[PDB]
This record gives structure tokens, C-alpha cells and sequence, in this order.
RNA sequence: GCGCCGUUCCGAAGGGACGGGCGAUGGCCUCCGUUGCCCUCAGCCGAUCGAAAGGGAGUCGGGUUCAGAUCCCCGAAUCCG
RNA sequence: ACCCGGUGAGGCGGGGGGGCGAGCCGGGCUCUCGCUUCUGGCGCCAAGCGCCCGGCCGGCCGGGCGCGACCCGCUCCGGGG
């Protein structure tokens, strides 16, 4: 299915494309709060790998901690 | 005729000589930070270098074919909760006294029967929030040869469904009712797509710095150029 | 008096029955008369001249 | 051994500025259209002392172009201002004492 | 709609009130500061019998949650008759001393007969 | 990490009120209050605490007790709602 | 990307419109301007125009929108980078 190749995707992380979008996502999570929800998660196959399941109960937190 | 008292006062609004009128202030509004993040994220996605992978989003598929594919997937929407009730009670009462084809929504049964060929027309929603579910399925349909097409709006896709949202939609099968018009469209989507691919995997993106930075620079070319050309005459 | 006392008074013994009764003096008050219409004509000749800089020119 | 002095001056708590008294921060007018295209006049109304100090200030009543509201500022008054003095502000000003 | 105000100010949502499907207990409390439970017993002092004798008052020991309000509405309640007014303090003892000043048309000394008192 | 910094600083920080329209009630449904929605209006400054000598409306005389008196009694007023 | 200053984030950049100067044969073109300086006055909640419709009997009473107050824009303006 699709989950394999959106797997090797987020490994496949030194290309251009998925660089840029780390920029993108860090650059857009720093203007964001230190802590607050996402209803939906950004990695939905690691999310899957993890446990998550898409039901009512289920939350996913974006947080942030200082580097160091 | 007219009254004489209706004099005509008229406020001079210059530098200090009277108070300003309440115009429209809509560029200079202290907006909430997530507008204000929501609005300057879209202009990093026209400021940075879009890679072409997220660069074959932005081509959509047109307006005239957009809504013949909408009046094709009109006719093969799924089925209804409902509907699925009054086809369970039509079973019972037949238990008491073939299937039509539909769409397959979602990227992981779209995928899967593309790999089977099964597919003849997929069409793409280009507004995903994660990217990544769906970078690699044009190019994955240009390898196993299946026409591809963008459209604007999830929400309009996910209404052809009875649901919110929808990325993916496959189309397995039609009657021999839908076989021509279908064919039109697969036809137009491919040489669209699919003859021109390559040429997606060259256009870069991105590039495109503000209108007063652009305005500036050229301003000043076209200076240069005026002052380049006065010396020649 | 003190200030809070002044909802007990009456209405002719808070101010006087003049222009800015109780809020100006009034040799104050007849010099912004003066200077308020004395501005104003002051502009009605500069709007003269004006006119008659436009006529010339 | 001990703490010293200048070490000590820098926690505060003892050694912080006496800002009571003080009748405000003398700070001038922020950029807008008229200090930018054209100029505004304001009058000057009183010239006070602010103590830490040892130049006075002055209570400068602007008009606000915007809203009716008649504003005030703390601007620094240089030698040779007077009271009742139009002080003009913007681009387009003349050059004398007492204008910005 | 154009923006009047350079500043967005929060917009004015719709809240609704309190509709709850059940209440939170179940029974409302009883009043535990009753009339009877108000006024625990009048004085016998020599003193407090010369301040009904002499100034037309009734001397009372109450709970010091009360209100003179409370003490006035519970002695109209409790001895029928009409109160002037009401002073309090608080003995060191710790109970609330009550001075019932009454109207002149009722007798201090013959209410206090009354209610057995002497 | 118990929590710490920070008091206007990286905040969608108001629940307020004038007038108009609509429906629902209440009272000789006259005329007006009460709430519900919509249109409309609005700058503030930082939630809150912090002086029984600071600001702070308005009480004095005589008499009375073994102990209380600008407080209890009498006669005079006065402040706010 | 990141940092600083101001604001109640109030006219920022181009394209229009008008006037004042120079040269060419009423016309386009390079540039500036955009209404306030003899005075310790006042200045908000639109005047004027146009297009509408609602009720009453060409007349009476109560309202809306656009000009006045140009248009298009993708960072609130600047200062570093
Ligand atoms: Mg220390
Ligand atoms: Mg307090
Ligand atoms: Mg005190």
C-alpha cells in the first residue's frame, strides 16, 4: 500500500524535498507555542507504527523542548 | 425652489488641517499570530526554491474539464448509510421470498490497485496538510502508465463522497454507458500529464520575491537600462 | 470646598451663568474671543490674497 | 572573600533608581504621516522640572490627526523655548529653536 | 466590511447558560440557621433586667452567623411584637449579646413577663 | 522537577453601554421595565493584594452604670441609596 | 531564517488624476509637489451629489449604498542580516 512508500519517505531524509520540508515544518513549530495540540499527526505511519489509531480518544500533543 | 440655509461644507483633509475619516485599514490591522502565521507561511511557499515533487501540485487541472469529471463522478458515487440499509432490507425480503461499480477512495486502496493496473483515472486533491502521502503517487502512475490528474479543494473531492475529506479516487470501472466521455478524459489528462512529465521534473519553484522588492529592482534596471540606452542614442 | 461635598450644592453655586462658567476666568475668556475671531479673519484675508494671487497669475 | 561593591550594585534591590518623583520618560513623537510627509503643530504648555535631572522638560499638547483626542508629550526643552510657542513637527518644518 | 479600528479585538461568540440534565445534589440543604436555632435563651442579669426595666429593651444570647436583620425578623417571628431596632456585640465569652430595643407600644417589662423571664 | 522569571513583555486580554429593528412574555397588554438575537458604539493598562498615622460623603449637647458611652436614653441634625 | 526600535501595529510599494518649471512639433516625455508658520481660539460622531425602495395622502414621514475619502498588492513600517 502507500504506507511503505510514505515510510521510506521520512527515512529518506537528506533529499531536497524532504529537507525542505523539515525547514518549512521547524520554521512554522518555532512560530508556534511550546505547547499545543495537533488533531492530526504529522508522521501518520510512524503514528501508526506507535499505536495511534484514528478514533475518538486519541490525542497528539506538538511540543517543544530547548535544544542542549 | 431650494432651500438657501443647505450650505455645501466641505473638510479639507490635508496634513494637519483636519481630522482623518475612518477609511479602510485592512493592511494595517495587528492581526491574531495564527493568521499571521497562516498568511506569511503561504509567502515562504512563493519565496523558498520549491523542489518539483511539491512544485506538481500547483499545476491543476482546468475548470471545463474539472466539471465533466465531477458530471463523470457523479454517476459512480458510493453508496449511502441509508442506502445500505435499504439494500440489506431488499436482501431480506428476497432471502424471504452483481454489484455496480464505485469508487475507491483513500491512498492506500488507490495504490494498492494501481500496482494490480487496475486504474484508469486517478485524480488528486492538491491540498494535502502532510505532502507526503501523496508525493510519490504521480510518479508512480507514470511508472505503471496510469493518467493522473490535480484538482483544487479536498472538500470538493470529499463531497463526491459522503465524507469530509478525501485525497485519492480511483477509477476501476465504468459501464458501457460512461466508456466514451471517460475516454475523452483520459485522453486529455494523459497528454496533459503523462507525455509531459519530464518537463514537471525540470520546472523548479519558487524564486518569486515580494512586489515591492521587485518593483525595486526594477526600478533601478530600468534606470540603468534608460541611462544605458541615453549614452548610445 | 472639598470635593465630594459638591453633590450637595446646587447647580448656581458650582459655576457662574457665563460662557466657561466655572471653568475660565473671564479677562481669559474675552482674549480667546478675541484671538478666536481675530485667527478667523486672518484667514479670511489670506483667502483674499489667494484669490487675488490666482487672479494676477 | 565577600561580595564586592560593583558586584553588589548590579543585583538591585538597594541600588535601583529612585523613579518615583519623576514625572515620566522624556521621549518624543513616533513616526506616522505627519511626522513623515507633511508637519503638525503643537503648543507648548508648560515647562516643568524633573527631578534626576538636569535638564526641564516640557508638557508639549499635540492634536492627534486620527481620533479627536488632544494628546501630551514630555519632550526635552532646549535653551531659548517659551512657554505659548508653536512647535511644529514633520519633514516640511522650518529650521529654528524649538522645532524637530 | 471594512476595518474601522486598527486593532482586532476577540469577537463577541455566542455562550449559552446553565441547562444541566441533572441536578448536582440532589436534595437543596436545609435551613440550619432557623429561627428557633437563632436565639439560644434571654439573659438574667441584674444589669440586662434594669435595661428592659428602664430603656423599653429585651436582652437576647445568639449565634454570631446572625444578621440584625436576622435578629430583628426573628424576634417579630418568635415573640409577636414589633422591634425600634437592633444592637449587637460579640462577648468575650464568644456568643452575640442583643439588645432588642421595641416599639413603645408593647411593654418591655410586660413581655418579658410573658415570656417567664424576671 | 517542587516550581522559577516576567507585570505589559513573543496575547483573539471587552460580556460593557446609547440608539434602531424583530419575536417572546409581565402588569387597567395604554405605556414602560425585564430578558433573547441582529445592526451599531467604545481606546486604555493591566486579574488581585497592599496604610486601624496617606486620600476618603456624613453627629453634637445634656443625662445615665459597681464596669460601656460622638454607641444606651432625651433633644437636635446630617450623609448615601 | 534570525535580532532591534515604534505603534492603539493609521495611509508602505507601484499604477493612476491635477497643478507648478525646461526644451520640441493642442500632443507625448525626465524631475519636484499633493493643500496647515505674525497670534497660549476652535476642529469627532459628514455637509453636498447621484441611485434606490418602504409607508401615508405632485405633496408628507422614516431608511440603505457609492462618491466626498482613486486603484492594484504578498510580508505592519523602518534598521541590520
Ligand atoms: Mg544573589
Ligand atoms: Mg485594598
Ligand atoms: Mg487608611
Amino acid at each position: 500500500g502507500a504506507y511503505k512508500y510514505i515510510q521510506e519517505l521520512w527515512r529518506k531524509k537528506q533529499s531536497d524535498v524532504m529537507r525542505f520540508l523539515l525547514r518549512v515544518r521547524c520554521w512554522q513549530y518555532r512560530q508556534l507555542s511550546a505547547l499545543h495540540r495537533a488533531p492530526r499527526p504529522t508522521r501518520p505511519d510512524k503514528a501508526r507504527r506507535l499505536g495511534y489509531k484514528a478514533k475518538q480518544g486519541y490525542v497528539i500533543y506538538r511540543i517543544r523542548v530547548r535544544r542542549g | 425652489v431650494v432651500n438657501p440655509l443647505f450650505e455645501k461644507r466641505p473638510k479639507n483633509f490635508g496634513i494637519g488641517q483636519d481630522i482623518q475619516p475612518k477609511r479602510d485599514l485592512t493592511r494595517f490591522v495587528k492581526w491574531p499570530r495564527y493568521i499571521r502565521l497562516q498568511r506569511q507561511r503561504a509567502i515562504l511557499y512563493k519565496r523558498l526554491k520549491v523542489p518539483p515533487a511539491i512544485n506538481q501540485f500547483t499545476q491543476v487541472l482546468d475548470r471545463q474539464t474539472a466539471t465533466q469529471l465531477l458530471k463523470l463522478a457523479h454517476k459512480y458515487r458510493p453508496e449511502t448509510k441509508q442506502e445500505k440499509k435499504q439494500r440489506l432490507l431488499a436482501r431480506a425480503e428476497k432471502k424471504a421470498a452483481k454489484r455496480p461499480p464505485v469508487l475507491r477512495a483513500g491512498v492506500n486502496t488507490v495504490t494498492t490497485l494501481v500496482e494490480n493496473k487496475k486504474a484508469q483515472l486517478v485524480v488528486i486533491a492538491h491540498d494535502v496538510d502532510p505532502i507526503e502521502l501523496v508525493v510519490f503517487l504521480p510518479a508512480l502512475c507514470r511508472k505503471m502508465g496510469v493518467p493522473y490528474c490535480i484538482l483544487k479543494g479536498k472538500a470538493r473531492l470529499g463531497r463526491l463522497v459522503h465524507r469530509k475529506t478525501c485525497t485519492t479516487v480511483a477509477f476501476t470501472q465504468v459501464n458501457s454507458e460512461d466508456k466514451g466521455a471517460l475516454a475523452k478524459l483520459v485522453e486529455a489528462i494523459r497528454t496533459n500529464y503523462n507525455d509531459r512529465y519530464d518537463e514537471i521534473r525540470r520546472h523548479w519553484g519558487g524564486n518569486v520575491l515580494g512586489p515591492k522588492s521587485v518593483a525595486r529592482i526594477a526600478k533601478l534596471e530600468k534606470a540603468k537600462a534608460k541611462e544605458l540606452a541615453t549614452k548610445l542614442g | 470646598v472639598r470635593p465630594k461635598v459638591l453633590m450637595r450644592l446646587s447647580k448656581t453655586k458650582k459655576h457662574v451663568s457665563r460662557a466657561y462658567g466655572g471653568s475660565m476666568c473671564a479677562k481669559c475668556v474675552r482674549d480667546r474671543i478675541k484671538r478666536a475671531f481675530l485667527i478667523e479673519e486672518q484667514k479670511i484675508v489670506v483667502k483674499v490674497l489667494k484669490a487675488q494671487a490666482q487672479s494676477q497669475k | 572573600g565577600r561580595v564586592i561593591r560593583g558586584q553588589r550594585k548590579g543585583a538591585g534591590s538597594v541600588f535601583r533608581a529612585h523613579v518615583k518623583h519623576r514625572k515620566g520618560a522624556a521621549r518624543l513623537r513616533a513616526v506616522d504621516f505627519a511626522e513623515r510627509h507633511g508637519y503638525i503643530k503643537g503648543i507648548v504648555k508648560d515647562i516643568i522640572h524633573d527631578p534626576g535631572r538636569g535638564a526641564p522638560l516640557a508638557k508639549v499638547v499635540f492634536r492627534d490627526p486620527y481620533r479627536f483626542k488632544k494628546r501630551t508629550e514630555l519632550f526635552i526643552a532646549a535653551e531659548g523655548i517659551h512657554t505659548g510657542q508653536f512647535v511644529y513637527c514633520g519633514k516640511k518644518a522650518q529650521l529654528n529653536i524649538g522645532n524637530v | 466590511k471594512i476595518r474601522t479600528s486598527p486593532t482586532f479585538r476577540r469577537p463577541k461568540t455566542l455562550r449559552l447558560r446553565r441547562q444541566p440534565k441533572y441536578p448536582r445534589k440532589s436534595a437543596p440543604r436545609r435551613n440550619k440557621l432557623d429561627h428557633y436555632a437563632i436565639i439560644k435563651f434571654p439573659l438574667t442579669t441584674e444589669s440586662a433586667m434594669k435595661k428592659i426595666e428602664d430603656n423599653n429593651t429585651l436582652v437576647f444570647i445568639v449565634d454570631v452567623k446572625a444578621n440584625k436583620h436576622q435578629i430583628k425578623q426573628a424576634v417579630k417571628k418568635l415573640y409577636d411584637i414589633d422591634v425600634a431596632k437592633v444592637n449587637t456585640l460579640i462577648r468575650p465569652d464568644g456568643e452575640k449579646k442583643a439588645y432588642v430595643r421595641l416599639a413603645p407600644d408593647y411593654d418591655a417589662l410586660d413581655v418579658a413577663n410573658k415570656i417567664g423571664i424576671i
